[PDB]
């Protein structure tokens, strides 16, 4: 095995500025008989297939713009983008064409690098029509906040949740550049009825200190 | 154009086979190595399988080793993944390409649009849609918060807009996350002015066109 | 360093 290795897992990078992307091989790539790194860089969005941008380490593929640029021989490689456009957020990956096992690196998610944006928060209870269903599902919303990294902790009647919640995020904001969060916390209707306040407890960066949002069941 | 189309994805039940069939037209396909490459959810690209141009070796990922087999016929310019003994790990999208090696000269790659592959035991479902209510603490003058919870579907996706398409902007519509039961629920929510509720009507239009459900769902301060 | 391609 050949075995890709990315640097670093994630990447913000302010709009027209540098970035910088590294790739280790275990073993060289660089052929003895022809003198060529057998090493390619891919671009991926979501909801279309990756794009060839880089091969044998530094050759440009055709349409791909000037800003883009490989580097390095054997096992180190970097791809540096000299001046991020909106358009070149994507995951970046590097891969090794050398054996037939062709393996690709685990990938870089580079995005725009803004300025830090609290969450606003909301807390949502249980429909009554849901609760006719047996199942209590209460969702923590954290809006257009900046970075990504955010903690929701649930809380009911000041005992801490752990295990009963699932979160999604949303994509970087093309306009804004935030992320949005939805957390989940789901009960039955047994034991939503056996408490009183329900409360997400929301930790960022943005914030001084943990916002929580609350409520009682039944006001 | 340089294209390869693939095909045969679906919903299967663990331990049961498929078979993804990738047409290729454009080039000479039957003078190049070929790939399967798949990317499940979460997770980044894996390289899964590879056949020589006439069809006379083929390598294979781990840890589908002897339950998936790639082949080739090139009077049809088409090549195949056959799955065995699906597991639930398998679930992915799945990509045809040529990749780059042994490449020399005229260098190109493609790769097909993708097919998804979903491993579960799951029956087809449709979504439960609850309401998110917008709170009466709502700062007044400032800005609310509302939307939808579509709740145990299967299979993905659901498709959400709000008042028929006329309100985009604000609007978050949440990736799916799949629940222990093995049935999916995703949110959608928007934030508006306060002094718009009551004022102006919020609708989320909720499609899922395995279940044939199509729900207009109005969303009310409580 | 395998060559899967024609020659």
């Amino acid at each position: 095995d050949i075995v890709m290795t990315q640097s670093p897992d994630s990447l913000a990078v302010s709009l027209g500025e540098r970035a910088t992307i590294n790739c280790r091989s275990s073993q060289s790539v660089l052929s003895s008989s022809n003198n060529k790194n057998y090493l390619a860089w891919y671009q991926h969005k979501p909801r279309q297939p990756p794009k060839l941008l880089i091969y044998w380490a530094s050759t440009r593929e055709s349409g791909v713009p000037d800003r883009f640029s490989g580097s390095g021989s054997g096992t180190d490689f970097t791809l540096t983008i000299s001046s991020l456009q909106a358009e070149d957020v994507a995951v970046y990956y590097c891969q090794q064409y050398y054996t037939a096992s062709p393996f690709f690196g685990g990938g870089t998610k580079v995005e725009i690098k803004r300025t830090v944006a609290a969450p606003s928060v909301f807390i949502f209870p249980p429909s009554d029509e849901q609760l006719k269903s047996g199942t209590a599902s209460v969702v923590c919303l954290l809006n257009n906040f900046y970075p990504r990294e955010a903690k929701v902790q649930w809380k009911v009647d000041n005992a801490l949740q752990s295990g009963n919640s699932q979160e999604s995020v949303t994509e970087q904001d093309s306009k804004d550049s935030t992320y949005s969060l939805s957390s989940t916390l789901t009960l039955s209707k047994a034991d939503y009825e056996k408490h009183k306040v329900y409360a997400c407890e929301v930790t960022h960066q943005g914030l001084s200190s943990p916002v929580t949002k609350s409520f009682n069941r039944g006001e | 154009q340089v294209q390869l189309v693939e095909s045969g994805g679906g919903v299967v039940q663990p331990g049961r086979s498929l078979r993804l069939s990738c047409a290729a037209s454009g080039f000479r396909f039957s003078d190049y190595g070929m790939h399967w490459v798949r990317q499940a959810p979460g997770k980044g690209l894996e390289w899964v399988a590879l056949i020589w141009y006439d069809g006379s070796n083929e390598s294979y990922l781990d840890s589908v080793k002897g339950r998936f087999t790639i082949s080739r016929d090139n009077s049809k310019n088409t090549l195949y993944l056959q799955m065995n003994n699906l597991r639930t790990e398998d679930t992915a999208v799945y990509y045809c390409a040529k990749l780059l090696v042994g490449i020399t000269t005229d260098v190109f790659d493609v790769w097909g649009q993708g097919t998804v592959v979903t491993v579960s035991s799951a029956s087809t479902k449709g979504p439960s849609v609850f309401p998110l209510a917008p709170s009466s603490k709502s700062t007044s003058g400032g800005t609310a918060a509302l939307g939808c919870l579509v709740k145990d579907y299967f299979p993905e996706p659901v498709t959400v807009s709000w008042n028929s398409g006329a309100l985009t902007s604000g609007v978050h519509t949440f990736p799916a996350v799949l629940q222990s039961s093995g049935l999916y629920s995703l949110s959608s929510v928007v934030t508006v002015p306060s002094s718009s509720l009551g004022t102006q009507t919020y609708i989320c239009n909720v499609n899922h066109k395995p279940s044939n459900t199509k729900v207009d769902k109005r969303v009310e301060p409580k | 360093n395998p060559d899967p391609n024609a020659n």
